[PDB]
RNA sequence: UUGACCUCAAAUCAGGUAGGACUACGCGCUGAACUUAAGCAUAUCAAUAAGCGCAGGAAAAGAAAAUAACCAUGAUUCCCUCAGUAACGGCGAGUGAAGCGGGAAAAGCUCAAAUUUGAAAUCUGGCAACAUUUCUUUUGUUGUCCGAGUUGUAAUUUCAAGAAGCUGCUUUGAGUGUAGACGAUCGGUCUAAGUUCCUUGGAACAGGACGUCAGAGAGGGUGAGAACCCCGUCUUUGGUCGAUUGGAUAUGCCAUAUAAAGCGCUUUCGAAGAGUCGAGUUGUUUGGGAAUGCAGCUCUAAAUGGGUGGUAAAUUUCAUCUAAAGCUAAAUAUUGGCGAGAGACCGAUAGCGAACAAGUAGAGUGAUCGAAAGAUGAAAAGAACUUUGAAAAGAGAGUUAAAUAGUACGUGAAAUUGCUGAAAGGGAAGCAUUGGAAAUCAGUCUUAC
RNA sequence: UUUCAAUGGCCCGUCUUGAAACACGGACCAAGGAGUCUAGCAUCUAUGCGAGUGUUUGGGUGAAAAACCCAUCCGCGAAA
RNA sequence: GUAGAGAUUCUGACGUGCAAAUCGAUCUUCAAAUUUGGGUAUAGGGGCGAAAGACUAAUCGAACCAUCUAGUAGCUGGUUCC
RNA sequence: CAGAUCUUGGUGGAAGUAGCAAAUAUUCAAAUGAGAACUUUGAAGACUGAAGUGGGGAAAGGUUCCAUGUGAACAGCAGUU
RNA sequence: AAAACUUUCAGCAACGGAUCUCUUGGCUCUCGCAUCGAUGAAGAACGCAGCGAAAUGCGAUACGUAAUGUGAAUUGCAGAAGAAUCAUCGAAUCUUUGAACGCACAUUGCGCCUUUGGGUUCUACCAAAGGCAUGCCUGUUUGAGUGUCAU
């Protein structure tokens, strides 16, 4: 039950930038990201956080490879040079 | 009436297609009718506008004005015609854009690709 | 502008001198842009950049085709030269080994195939 | 439809025809068939006698087809 | 139907009593306009609508086939009365007879010019001109919804065998062409009103 | 709390049923899809009828034993009586039901004459054109796609 | 002592494979509570949410250790019906199937248990040759070595049978071109008719005359409602020419039937899956009630044996089926992804949170939370110039159809505000009724007979 | 219409036996804002047919989510 | 007794504050069970507690976040034209 | 829709009102400028008074540093700073 | 008791953004299709244009290269001259990361292997290229065992 005069001692980060998701959610002492679960192989994901999923799901980034794959599928995955 | 189901009658889709057309598609969207002499000489009703063509304005405040097409300004769907200009307040002159459907082509800038286009569209040259 | 077809009908070493000359030209143009240059110089910057890209494309395609020729009719070839359709497509059974059958099934299909028949009215 | 119904005639009338002294409350008497022996017994006895308790013997795996016997006069 | 999660995608609980505020759910957090605002209510901005519309509403509705057939026969009988045709809005003041029956050579029409010609000698073109002159921009949000224009209904051509009559007549505004074997009440009694003007083909009339 | 006339309510709606509502707005679409697939099969399978012949069997209960319906396939006993081996019956479009049996001569005969009618009206193309082997037809010019129900209905 | 073999290790050994994401729909595991019962503990919610694992274009299921008790049916799936039924339930609240029958779709099969034993007949890999390609990117063939394998790889068999026998009819390629025809297929292309007069307008796309086209009068765009100005629309399930694919056809070549196969009769024989079935028990499940399924523990079969026949037991018959091994298209699902077409939907406080630079700005250590915000005009033609002012600006002028459109921009409501005119007023105001005063105004009339 | 004079006129909504209430809510304006849909049931009413009735599970047919047509079942009713 | 750490009284100032706990005076301690930086450990029916149900990000007789959840309502309020 | 301490947005009376009173304190001339209680220079008067209102660093911030330029907006007066 | 003031009414002007009209958006339905990743995906970070912050696009070949198609633009200015901020798309590039793979990582941190190259400089130093994760499978090679024997 102490407000002001107690916020002035707050100069010690508990989270830093995560190397996987790029967010300021990397707990230093746990060495774990609260956002994406790094360094775990799987990504932190929960069905109660439906909005959290759509904030970072497929399509929110570039999808540079998936766009190329879709173009290649439409024409049947052909290779070589047209004559 | 349209009977194909690959074509859409939606106003939303038709407006989006028109206003989101790329430069190559806008080339065909900017088409102008040929004059009577050209129509009887090429058996063609309409051709896409090209720079350097000779046209006559058929509608608007500039009706009857003639001049060479200086630039088919595709991103606004406008034609800039030589000497079709406006006197600004400061004394400079700003071009007046005319839609391609409001002009009539009176002389074509013929290339070998344009001749191929004319003979490909059921015509002759 | 450098055109790709006469770029392709030259040798690799000759294209190496052209690439190095173009890189030096781009460096000179960038120095001109920072010391104050005209729009003509600043347009040549993009033209030189694309010419460098065209040359580097020609070197790489010549290198890859040479690798393809060297590895032609080899059981094992570099991964980047192999097919890349999808990971699943590369892991699927081939049509040869999808169609492999036992002699029991070969005899059944040989002697009693699905017949072409029809019914009279 | 909707235009020849109520709530188009109660537009303006407070309480929407459910009264002021008692109102329209969610489940003031219980949900479903709750009761029948405690506080719904009057309705249940006078309008649905025989509702509670078992009568007769059970038949396990009853099948109607062996019993199929429609009658004609 | 609306999105079944429209108005509930936010997280907002009631702050309760003791805050001089209505006891509605309110958006938490800070640093935005949405924080502290209402949620989860028909009276609330960006809330859920009352009783959101569902897809499992009854759209299609059953009619007894015998009563459908009753209505079709009644509409065909209505088409046979000149007074009902005039009352419904058909310009048949000059047509030769009701029911108007034309020869089977009409079924072989290949050009719209032939069809509009035949209409002019049978004096059925007043109805077509009425349809053309009645074409208007639809009033309201309909034209925003692929309902751009409205117009009247012209003659209904009924045929038995098709060898060109459909294509020759279908571009004439307001004219509808239907097979006699599959007569539709939506076309026999447009608007629920009886007495449409029907032009019969000889084989169609014989097959009635 | 239930005070009106009528029967006591019985609505089984205490679960999350809206999650599993099934609508039929795709009923006309499925009907057209089944039509198109049926026509695609009709064109693809050649003269062969789109439906194989079926045996005439009796449903197994007192409620339905007075009727005749279509079975699954012809028994091995029926195929032997009709003179068709089980290896060729599947090839010429005669289904085989190894599970069924002929407990009565009546059921046996019923399906035997069905196979005999099918065999009499069946045109079997030679495996190699121009070389008619046993059972192969000599002329196949008149081959057509006909309906097995029309050729041999369930009586 | 060398060797063989077994077992177990190492290598940046040769070549491969696995994870992560996605998860709308699929298969599992794990697993609540709010809620209902007008309390509440069994129950209900619910075999649900959350959690976890693993897939596909579908998945799963599937060729009866299935029903039935019939004149019998005959893999699975889904639909309708059965049926709110049999049944389960403080027999309360509640819950709740299946056989049949009709339809959609249909397709069947593979091993283990057999001595090839006059012949491991089988297969990975290394090497070298050829060939082939959606493809120099793909997929094989032949030869030759090394290995794997007798602690069992092929051929043969799968219970519907079969296997060995007994003559005797019948049937037969895992092939390769090439040619042309007949189909399918993304795609490059091809497409009818006024911009004739008058009026209004800034603009004709309006109104009126006069026409034309229509297998095209869908829909857009263009300076205002355009079939004929433009894109398109119809013709089009098509001409076109460029590659693709399909099933037939013409022959060419390679193919050792020295083989293989169906069928028919056997005086015959017929191998058929074990800590599994079953039983008890304890949990958990089910409509399954004297246990419906599953699981844990204990006990553990059998050989016409073992299941099952929806009341437990012993006994005796009868049907049915053949578990403890395996594959499989179609009909079915699909709040996701991708591509389309729609609509009696919403119309900027609505519709997705987001029509806009939206999961953005901003907040929180963090998990997370999460907005506001569309509209000058046809065209910037965005106000040159003079004048006042330090400037911001004003005033003229100018642009425009319009500045009662000046970007603080369509229209511009109310609250509220200033100005003007009028009026009222001794501690509220508003209202109703009746008339006065002042302002304001219509009817009627004038005419018709 | 405005204002004046004469007479009359408490603040509306709300629960309540009783509100001007020293009972609650209401500073103001605009926009939004609450008996809906579905599975049943019951009375009543309209229509079709009637000892029958119900085409729309499907199939046919339409180039078209419509309309039209259709076999066999089945639901309810004809017996308790 | 100073710095520093505290917080007795005035029940002073302020109390829409300079401040969601501050200021003034007064006062308690001031070389050790002392004060304190950074690193590190302990996490919610848990931690930690020289013990006040204290403290655990202004949240504590069970933190915060999101979901089940539009939880339930014999209770209060509202419920729109003539 | 007049009500729900309704929702969102907008706007009033209070009101030119409460208030802008801790940390001793400023003053004169000149310059600049449209404009000076506040900017700059000089002069004077003062304070922090070495446990500083001085000179540095760590945590935290991130360009706030520096020169030049200045219609607003922000610095709760002003502003040329 | 005239003005002021207050209130009312009207006009004009403010404040405000209702209303009306619109809509490259949303929502719902139907149809069709089946295609991610160790051959490095989804995601993240930093960069890339003559003049760019974002969005969009791309990766040191950086608002793109090749190839195919179309056929003369782009456009705010400048600017040049098979154009193009064009479409398609079968060849390529694809930084630092990420299942993320030499070890790490609030450290452009710390290593090892092979080859090649550099220069006033050569046993030194430096640079470049290609490599070094774990589990499992087939095979190869090298082994270990008072495991079983033969000899
Ligand atoms: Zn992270």
């Amino acid at each position: 039950t102490k407000g002001t005069q107690s916020f002035g001692m707050r100069h010690n980060k508990s989270h830093t930038i995560c190397r996987r998701c790029g967010k300021r959610s990397f707990h230093i002492q746990k060495s774990t990201c609260a956002c994406c679960g790094y360094p775990a192989a799987k990504t932190r994901s929960y069905n109660w956080g439906a909005k959290a999923k759509r904030r970072r799901t497929t399509g929110t980034g570039r999808m540079s490879y998936l766009k190329k794959v879709h173009r290649s599928f439409k024409n049947g995955f052909r290779s070589g040079k047209p004559a | 009436m349209k009977f194909s189901r690959d074509v859409t009658s939606s106003r939303r889709k038709q407006r989006k297609a028109h206003f989101g057309a790329p430069s190559s598609v806008r080339r065909v969207l900017m088409s102008a009718p040929l004059s009577k002499e050209l129509r009887e000489q090429y058996k063609i009703r309409s051709l896409p506008v090209r720079r350097d063509d000779q046209i006559t304005v058929i509608r608007g405040s500039n009706k009857g004005r003639e001049g060479k097409i200086t630039s088919v300004y595709r991103k606004k769907f406008l034609l800039l015609i030589e000497r079709v200009t406006r006197e600004k307040a400061n004394g400079a002159s700003a071009p007046v854009g005319i839609d391609a459907s409001k002009v009539v082509i009176t002389k074509l800038h013929l290339d070998k690709d344009r001749k191929d286009l004319i003979v490909r569209k059921g015509g002759k040259v | 502008a450098l055109k790709t077809f006469e770029l392709r009908k030259q040798s690799q070493e000759n294209l190496a001198e052209q690439l190095q000359e173009l890189r030096q030209e781009l460096a000179s143009l960038r120095v001109q842009k920072i010391a104050g240059g005209s729009g003509s110089k600043l347009s040549k910057i993009k033209t030189t950049r694309k010419d460098i890209a065209r040359i580097l494309t020609v070197i790489n395609e010549s290198n890859r085709l040479a690798a393809r020729e060297a590895y032609k009719n080899k059981k094992y070839i570099p991964l980047d030269l192999r097919q890349k359709k999808t990971r699943a497509i590369r892991r699927a059974l081939t049509p040869y080994e999808q169609s492999r059958k036992t002699l029991k099934q070969i005899k059944k299909e040989r002697y009693f195939p699905l017949r072409k028949y029809a019914l009279k009215a | 439809p909707t235009h020849v119904s109520k709530t188009r005639k109660l537009r303006g009338h407070v309480s929407a025809g459910h009264g002021r002294i008692g109102k329209h409350r969610k489940h003031p008497g219980g949900r479903g068939k709750a009761g029948g022996l405690q506080h719904l017994r009057s309705h249940f006895d006078k309008y649905h006698p025989g509702y509670f308790g078992k009568v007769g013997m059970r038949r396990f795996h009853l099948m109607k087809n062996p019993l199929w016997r429609p009658t004609v006069n | 139907a609306v999105s079944e999660k429209a108005g509930h995608q936010t997280s907002a609980e009631s702050w309760g009593t003791g805050r001089a505020l209505a006891r509605i759910p309110r958006v938490g957090g800070g640093g935005t306009h949405r924080s502290g605002q209402a949620a989860f209510g028909n009276m609330c901005r960006s809330g859920r609508m009352f009783a959101p519309t569902k897809t499992w509403r009854k759209w299609h509705v059953k009619v007894n086939q015998n009563e459908k057939r009753y209505a079709i026969a009644s509409a065909v009988a209505a088409s046979g009365v000149p007074s009902l045709l005039l009352a419904r809005g058909h310009r048949i003041e000059e047509i030769p007879e009701v029911p108007l029956v034309v020869d089977d050579a009409v079924q072989s029409f290949q050009k719209t010019k032939e069809a509009v010609a035949l209409l002019k000698e049978i004096k059925a073109y007043r109805d077509v001109i009425k349809v053309a002159n009645s074409r208007k921009l639809r009033a309201g949000k309909g034209k925003l919804r692929n309902r751009r224009h409205v117009q009247r209904r012209g003659p209904l051509v009924v045929f038995n065998e098709d060898t060109g009559i459909v294509k020759a007549f279908r571009n004439i505004p307001g004219v509808e062409i239907v097979n006699v074997r599959r007569l539709n009440l939506l076309q026999l009694a447009p608007g629920g009103h009886l007495g449409r003007f029907v032009i019969w083909t000889k084989s169609a009339f014989g097959l009635l | 709390a239930i005070h009106v006339k009528g029967q006591l309510p019985n609505a089984h709606f205490h679960k999350d049923w809206q999650r599993y509502v099934k609508t039929w707005f795709n009923q006309p679409g499925r009907k057209l899809r089944r039509r198109q697939a049926r026509q695609t099969k009709a064109a693809k399978i050649a003269p062969r009828p789109v439906e194989a012949i079926r045996p005439a069997v009796k449903p197994p209960t007192i409620r339905y034993n007075m009727k005749v319906r279509a079975g699954r396939g012809f028994t091995l006993e029926e195929l032997k009586a009709a003179g068709v081996s089980r290896r060729v019956a599947s090839t010429i479009g005669i289904p085989v039901d190894h599970r069924r049996r002929n407990r009565s001569e009546e059921s046996l005969q019923r399906n035997v004459e069905r196979i005999k009618v099918y065999l009499a009206h069946l045109i079997v193309f030679p495996r190699k054109a121009g070389q008619p082997k046993k059972g192969d037809a000599t002329d196949v010019s008149g081959a057509e796609q006909t309906d097995v129900a029309a050729v041999l209905p369930i009586t």
